């Protein structure tokens, strides 16, 4: 709202659309440093919302706050968190349609806090607050277990979320609250088997082998030093924490009971979980014709019982590849790759799966009591997504590029609805539309996707080729096929100044998030997912819980091959896109100022890569439009009438005619603004600028009117 | 200026004058000449007090005589503001258009803005501009109440 | 639907399904069968043609017919119907939607790859096409890039000896002699024994004694020595009417005839010496990986102990150091069309298929510019 | 970076890297191969040429071609991937920030020092670069300022005299023979026992023999009656698919060709009498100080014997009062990279380049002026 | 009698008769026949091994085997039956009455000239012998003194250059292409309108094929674009049963492997290249009187068009003031018979045989030293 633009030295603008200087990164950055020490954090950008992590207990998120914001529509009010959420739950009653939040961020960055403050205040404000607390405490209590099975230590952060959390509040036809879902979209489960240097596996191998419970750990072929497991070691880093596993591990505990795990069901998933430890022990030696065989008893011993599987089983299966044609079976056996990829494979889909059913469990617990059916009038949802940011350290691998390629994706969506909203607005107004140069994503998500010839349809031939195939093997492929396209670039491909920045062995992307340069090494390590029907077929024959609600005899009728890790993610990112394109989102953006965990430092250097990381710049530009401000002409015209003696104090006209002769009044050229069906559009926010100081020395005279009536009235009410 | 002022109204000043010659002082304080026709019911500026002021004030003696008051009475006596325009001056500062103003934010604009009210009328302009007694000013009925 | 149909038109089996499944969904026997008899019931339903598991299931009835000789189709009328059957009864799919990857043995002739291409967009209207060599394909289901493969069909078996990924084509050599040249030698053994086989019919039913009781004396010689001197290797097989066959020497003399195609008058040499002679037509550096990967594929390869015979033979053909090593895998009677589910998926082969525009500016001349 | 790059650009090993290096960084062979047959698998990142040791590994498949015939560049754009494959691949430098000393024969033809200049400025884009005659090299390897070099490589020889580092451009002495004329030759020699070896693949193992099994006869007529009436100097070599050779007097009637030109039909006397020629040119004041100082380098100098044969020789040609001495050293092979080395190294070197600025203003002319 | 016999054992056909002959009195092909069916009838008397016209005769029965690979003898005890026809069947003398003068092609095995003189003396018993490199015969039919002698046999194809009667041994070259590698590959050719040949007895009807159609095309690609788009060159030729056979470019694509090696996947130069490369050997003043002297011989050279081609190709190659000249004469698949005519008519020759003295000398190491 124009309130706020008297103080545009001390605090800064509102919304940065209304910036003068728009294209100035470096007058975006210092507005948000002003709010910054000021403590006056948030900040839109147009219907999208900005904030900073503040390191403190802020009484902004207090229950006053709520019921300030309940009601209240976005752009008349100030910024706040509450503003978007009472926005998202005005839309839901409104429109009937469901919609959805989605939380974006580095980790740090208040992502998860800012999902529990919406939860929070949905939990207070809504009508069944008994209800709506009994879902709240559901959805944060899930927490610990979806950390313990889906965060790591990267190189940048302890506890990084490496999959893309989503939440619902259900929600009926009245209003209140009536129960909740969890989805898990995008875990990296590379990661399960292979870490890069200074990076651990999912926290919960190390939180079982720190836990203690020796006795409890004694079924399993234990060891209280996790060094002794070849998953857990690659990354160099199991100890190195600065966060206490074992700790940790008993809340994690604590929160399975409280989620109603049952006994059985928890001895079952600490059985999966050391099952994943005995998978990645398996030693593999060759024969005759390079065959593979499983050298030793001493994994199998543990891994029959943990997995519920026979040992003749089990050892077949890690080392042929089943076929079924003409309705004979044919056991082929896997040479040291493939049998090392089998078994790899094997713990990516039992820990993925494991996980997807961990997530599975609580939402078939927090689903309506209520049977959610005719003449149940309506059922809707309110979406809470919390996915991973974009993603850059000093050696981006394979998982930085799908973790990348899915911010561009998120991004490639996130613009487009922006944009198709400005321009139908527009259309709506019949403003003819201003041709206006952005970063239009499709130009690169073409570069990931594209059927024959983007990088993830070249890596996932590069797993499937006959012969020879090295990282570096693929690296010259993409070279002889991407060739010309401007978004891609290599050391071979580079200029003489520019190859100085750039190695062999590593391509370059120009991300929306500017340009990052990947490694090659593991990316035909870490794309291959290899699990025959054989592996499929053993595991749903398992004797274990877990395994037999896991995998199941459906599968095992599909004939296609294997599909690799690239074409798992991007088919479960295209499921997310098409979900969110169902809905009209609000997006929450969150800046970390510092690493050090620290008040009122905004360190510039870490800012200006994450005003970056978060494509603040192309948002800034798309909904600054052609028009950086448009108004209904009547509150325009209520709010600034006084300036035009025409208008005042009461227009007789159109209320389009009162704004017209106001704007001769007030000498605003031809292209400083436009006339829209219903509302004025302004080009440059300096003339509305100008208007509220304008307004702001007429309130002078206002004042002395109504000083003067008090006088003349005061002096007949003591005397005469 | 708009009338040749005449015993019908004069009448009326002469009553009013009366209040301020009280025990037999005969003649008006320069400014007091505001509170005489604020007595009346005028509402006249300071501004606009001294403007006129400046063309009596040739000599000194710190007051007026009632033919010279008569006189600048007969300039104020053109037109005065509605009761749309002074609550408009008020609707500015409205939240919503929901017609309540905070006593805390009209005694912002009755002290921050020119020709401002001394503390001493703020108190008692707020002793009835509060007429709900929970400090928010029903800006719409204290107008039609103030421009009676 | 976009996926492209790969389709191994084998010589004895029909072989098909999409680029991206293990195994094909289509299997049944390349076969046109005719009623042989009159029509003595009315309402009955009789067919005037059936195909694959239709026909093989009705026998006794219908005169057997297969469509392609050593390979090469020779009845266009019924190879028609094999690919209308395929398609629209086995897959379940119309080809409109499908490129289409097709296969034959190398040295075939053009008219060949010429009718199939004519018949796939005039016939089925496919909106692309390519072919490719059999063995070629064996070793993309291999994974891997130099070796040579001796790949036995049904009609023909062929050598080809590939280097990082070069056909050498001077060094392809093809042998018309497989499973079913064979078939028509255990015919004619099994009169030895006294059990005559001569309809279209009973040559099925010795074709599915060679599949379950022959196998490769690993010395021929002394087996037939064996065989000559006590029963031990003997075995007993019930026809389809109940009565039982036992078979003795003619459980290894069958499939001798590849290492000795004497056996049916051929002068050509065996299996052994073909793959031999083709690795020493090969330029002297890669015979050293030619004999580390050699391979074998289709159905004919199947045998008990074959792989363990063709590495005795090489290795006494080769010389003293080279470590020879024969691989057959256990799925070996698939591999040509796991080679076509693998090729047809790979993003730089979209750009090789025949498209029906390229097509309509060069008829079924195209084939030879692309395959 | 700022260190000298040194690029001694053999006619049949490349041999590069930096000056203050001890031994070249780079070796590989002067080859460029491209490929002879139908690349038959899809998508398998084959290449239009390979170079260096990617052709020794592939060649079966490639036609393997030498860009320079006798020391002299005869392919100009073989020779820029020789380069390019030198810096990007084996090196892995950006020739921009390295002044790069090159190498030629004398007596060459006069453009090929013209071409290699406008590539190095017009296409590679150097600072500064120099070309220096093979065989001073060696004596700046040998840390003497007065010998006569006898430099023999893989294209050819050539004999300069040096006294007190005065090189005597008169006496200078070029024989068109060296080591692939002698590959050449034992590749038509060796058909007499029976071994063809024709293609550019198979001269490689040719070369391989030559580098293994040759040694030069201290006197070739008795070697010559020796292996004619006795087994005892036969040998043994496995080709690359396991037959075995065994060769006898082809053993030493290769080398022998250096010391009798006549079994190539040449007009010119060996490399004893060249040798001889170059010190008796000299004026006779210095001829003690050459016969004194014999240097050898250059990879066909390498056989066994060949010091001893040519220190035979010399001396039968020579006075008998000479003190005649050979300095074969042995890493002789490189003594051309190590004078690179240490010409580059020295501090009143580093005015006596040609940079970039004399090039933009006198052209490629310049190598004829500065060299 | 007192006559030399004459005895060009082809690599294909033997070419047999005595000194002073104007023509070759034996001429059959060089095939030794044994039997590949079970014995026919009791008192027929089926010979154990057929050779010549006799096995040329009765084909469909026998296996033929060539004793000559590339003019190398593969198998000797073949080629003792095959000289022991010539003497005593087809020319009916005694070799005890008459000195032998033999043939082989340059760059041969030493093992083929010891083991040819071995069966001379220890079986036939001949009172001397020779053992002539062919294409120098080859010259005394032409009546020249200078030349360089293009020789295509049936197994390998040579050139010697000769200049005032020296031989220039450094010069020669051979190719181990010939009149067999093309029938092989017209075998193969064949297949591609569908005609499959297998045998080798179906081998000698293709060898019919190449000498009645095929022809050297003048220029490869206007025939080739004239033959995929016109009738005219295609002929017809029936097979000996009565199937007939019709081939188009098949008839100038089998000759063009000539030009063009690469067809049979062999690395090794062309032979217009190769006629050049020799003469690019030669010392520079002969070169202008070889250019006026290619001669050909051997049946191989007899293709319609190949001497108009050879013209334009070497013209293409030499410099344009030199006047390249072909001797190809009707007679040319006889110039080395009616050269081994001429050279053993010499008078200036009877001095040169070895003799039986000399063999019980020096053994059969004895033809290393007089030819
Ligand atoms: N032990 C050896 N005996 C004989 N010749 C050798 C030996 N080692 C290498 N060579 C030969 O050395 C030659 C390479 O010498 P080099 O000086 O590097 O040649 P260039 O500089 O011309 O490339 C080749 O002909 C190679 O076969
Ligand atoms: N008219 C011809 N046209 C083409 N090829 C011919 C012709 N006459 C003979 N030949 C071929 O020439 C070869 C025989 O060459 P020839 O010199 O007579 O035999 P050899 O080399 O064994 O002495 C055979 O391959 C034969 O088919
Ligand atoms: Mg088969
Ligand atoms: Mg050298
Ligand atoms: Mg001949």
């Amino acid at each position: 709202m124009e309130s706020a633009l008297t103080a545009r030295d001390r605090v800064g603008v509102q919304d940065f659309v209304l910036l003068e200087n728009f294209t100035s990164e470096a007058a975006f950055i210092e507005n948000l440093r002003r709010r910054f020490r000021e403590n006056l954090i948030y900040t839109y950008i147009g219907p999208v919302l900005v904030s900073v992590n503040p390191y403190r207990d802020l009484q902004i998120y207090s229950r006053q706050h709520m019921e300030r914001y309940r009601g209240v529509s976005f752009y008349e009010v100030p910024p706040h968190l509450f503003a978007v959420a009472d926005t998202v739950y005005r839309a839901l009653r409104t429109e009937r349609r469901d919609q959805a939040v989605m939380i974006s961020g580095e980790s740090g960055a208040g992502k998860t806090e800012a999902t529990k403050r919406l939860l929070q205040f949905y939990a207070e404000t809504c009508p069944a607050p008994e209800r709506g607390g009994a879902v709240r405490d559901r959805l944060l209590q899930s927490n610990p277990v979806l950390e313990a099975f889906g965060n790591a230590k990267t190189l940048r952060n302890d506890n990084s979320s490496r999959f893309g959390k989503y939440m619902d509040v259900q929600f009926d036809f009245k209003g209140a609250p009536v129960g909740g879902h969890i989805l898990s979209y995008l875990l990296e489960k590379s990661r399960v088997v292979h870490q890069n240097h200074g990076e651990r596996n999912f926290h919960v191998f190390y939180q079982l082998l720190e836990g203690g419970e020796e006795e409890t750990l004694r079924r399993l072929g234990l060891e209280r030093n996790p060094q002794s497991y070849l998953y857990l070691v690659k990354g160099q880093c199991a100890k190195v924490s600065s966060i206490n596993d074992k700790s940790d591990w008993k809340v994690m505990r604590k929160a399975l009971s409280v989620i109603d795990f049952t006994e059985d069901e928890v001895e079952d998933l600490l059985s999966i979980v050391a099952s994943v430890l005995h998978l990645g022990n398996i030693h593999f030696a060759a024969d005759e014709d390079s065959n593979a065989q499983v050298t030793t008893e001493n994994q199998l011993k543990y891994l029959t019982r943990l997995l519920g599987v026979e040992g003749t089983t089990l050892r077949e299966a890690l080392t042929h590849r089943k076929i079924i044609a003409k309705g004979e079976e044919l056991l082929s056996p896997l040479n040291l790759e493939q049998a090392a990829y089998a078994r790899d494979a094997l713990a990516k889909a039992v820990y993925s799966r494991t996980f997807t059913w961990l997530v599975r469990k609580i939402n078939r617990s927090l689903a309506s009591k209520d049977a959610e059916s005719p003449s149940w009038r309506s059922t809707t949802v309110l979406g809470l997504l919390d996915i991973y940011g974009f993603e850059v350290f000093q050696h981006n691998s394979f998982e930085q590029f799908c973790i990348n390629y899915c911010n561009e994706k998120l991004q490639q969506l996130f613009i487009e609805l922006t944009l198709k909203s400005e321009q139908e607005e527009y259309e709506a107004e019949g403003i003819a539309w201003e041709p206006v140069q952005y970063f239009n994503n499709k130009i690169i998500c073409d570069l990931v996707e594209e059927k024959f010839k983007g990088i993830i349809s070249i890596l996932d031939e590069e797993c499937l080729r006959p012969g020879e195939a090295t990282d570096l093997t693929f690296l010259e492929k993409l070279e002889d096929t991407v060739k010309p396209h401007p978004h891609f670039l290599t050391h071979k491909l580079a200029d003489q100044k520019t190859r100085k920045s750039l190695d062999r062995g590593e391509f370059r992307l120009l991300h929306y998030a500017g340009e990052v340069t990947y490694s090659v090494t593991g990316f035909l390590d870490k794309n291959n997912d290899l699990l025959f029907r054989n592996l499929k077929e053993t595991m749903c024959s398992s004797m274990n819980p877990i395994m037999a609600q896991c995998f199941d005899k459906s599968e095992l009728s599909d004939k296609k091959r294997p599909e690799t890790v690239a074409t798992q993610f991007k088919m479960s990112l295209l499921q997310l896109v098409e979900i969110l394109r169902s809905k009209e989102p609000a997006y929450i953006r969150c800046i970390k100022p510092n690493d050090a965990k620290q008040p009122g430092r905004f360190d510039e250097v870490l800012i200006r890569h994450q005003v970056k990381y978060l494509g603040l710049m192309e948002n800034l530009r798309v909904r600054r439009a052609g028009f950086a401000y448009r108004r209904k002409y009547e509150a325009f015209l209520q709010r600034y009438k006084s300036l035009c003696p025409e208008t005042w104090p009461m227009w007789a006209g159109r209320p389009q005619d009162g704004v017209a002769v106001l704007v001769r009044h007030l000498g605003y050229k031809p292209e400083e603004y436009k006339m829209g069906r219903t509302k004025i559009f302004i080009r440059f926010p300096k003339t509305l600028f100008a208007t509220e100081d304008s307004l702001e020395v007429r309130r002078q005279s206002l004042a002395t009117k109504i000083q003067a009536a008090w006088r003349g009235f005061h002096w007949r009410q003591k005397f005469l | 200026m708009a009338d040749q002022l005449t015993e019908e109204q004069i009448a009326e000043f002469k009553e009013a004058f009366s209040l301020f010659d009280k025990d037999g002082d005969g003649t008006i304080t320069t400014k007091e000449l505001g509170t005489v026709m604020r007595s009346l019911g005028q509402n006249p500026t300071e501004a606009e007090l001294q403007d006129m002021i400046n063309e009596v004030d040739a000599d000194g003696n710190g007051t007026i005589d009632f033919p010279e008051f008569l006189t600048m009475m007969a300039r104020k006596m053109k037109d005065t503001d509605s009761e749309e325009e002074i609550r408009e001056a008020f609707r500015v500062f409205d939240k919503d258009g929901n017609g309540y103003i905070s006593a805390a934010e009209l005694r912002h604009v009755m002290t921050n803005l020119g020709e401002k009210l001394t503390d001493e009328e703020v108190d008692e302009m707020i002793r009835e501009a509060d007429i709900d007694g929970d400090g928010q000013v029903n800006y719409e009925e204290f107008v039609q109440m103030m421009t009676a | 639907e976009t996926t492209a149909l790969v389709c191994d038109n084998g010589s004895g089996l029909v072989k098909a399904g999409f680029a991206g499944d293990d195994a094909p969904r289509a299997v049944f026997p390349s076969i046109v069968g005719r009623p042989r008899h009159q029509g003595v019931m009315v309402g009955m339903g009789q067919k005037d043609s059936y195909v694959g598991d239709e026909a093989q299931s009705k026998r006794g009835i219908l005169t057997l017919k297969y469509p392609i000789e050593h390979g090469i189709i020779t009845n266009w009328d019924d190879m028609e119907k094999i690919w209308h059957h395929t398609f629209y009864n086995e897959l379940r799919v119309a080809p409109e939607e499908h490129p289409t990857l097709l296969t034959e043995a190398p040295l075939n002739p053009k008219a060949n790859r010429e009718k199939m291409t004519q018949i796939m967009f005039e016939t089925f209207n496919v909106p692309a096409m390519y072919v490719a060599i059999q063995a070629v394909l064996s070793l993309y289901a291999s994974g891997r890039t130099t070796g040579i493969v001796l790949d036995s069909g049904d009609g023909v078996t062929h050598n080809v000896p590939i280097y990082e990924g070069y056909a050498l084509p001077h060094a392809i050599m093809r042998l018309d002699l497989a499973g079913r040249d064979l078939t028509d030698y255990l015919m004619k053994i099994l009169t030895e024994r006294g059990y005559s086989f001569v309809t279209t019919a009973e040559r099925e039913i010795v074709r599915d004694i060679k599949e379950k009781l022959c196998y490769v004396a690993l010395d021929f010689e002394n087996e037939m020595a064996t065989a000559a001197s006590s029963s031990s290797l003997e075995k007993s097989y019930e026809l389809p009417d109940g009565q039982v066959i036992t078979i003795g020497n003619e459980r290894f003399r069958c499939p001798e005839t590849l290492f000795q195609p004497s056996f049916i008058g051929m002068e050509s040499a065996g299996i052994h010496e073909t793959t031999y002679n083709s690795i020493m037509k090969c330029d002297i550096d890669i015979r050293k990986d030619l004999y580390a990967n050699n391979v074998m594929s289709g159905g004919t390869t199947m045998y008990p102990g074959i792989a363990d015979r063709m590495q005795k033979e090489i290795t006494a053909l080769a010389p003293s150091t080279m470590k020879i090593k024969i691989i057959a895998p256990p799925e070996r009677k698939y591999s040509v069309w796991i080679g076509g589910s693998i090729l047809a998926s790979l993003s730089t082969f979209q750009q090789m298929w025949i498209t029906k525009q390229e097509y309509d500016e060069a008829g079924p001349s195209i084939v030879h510019r692309k395959c």
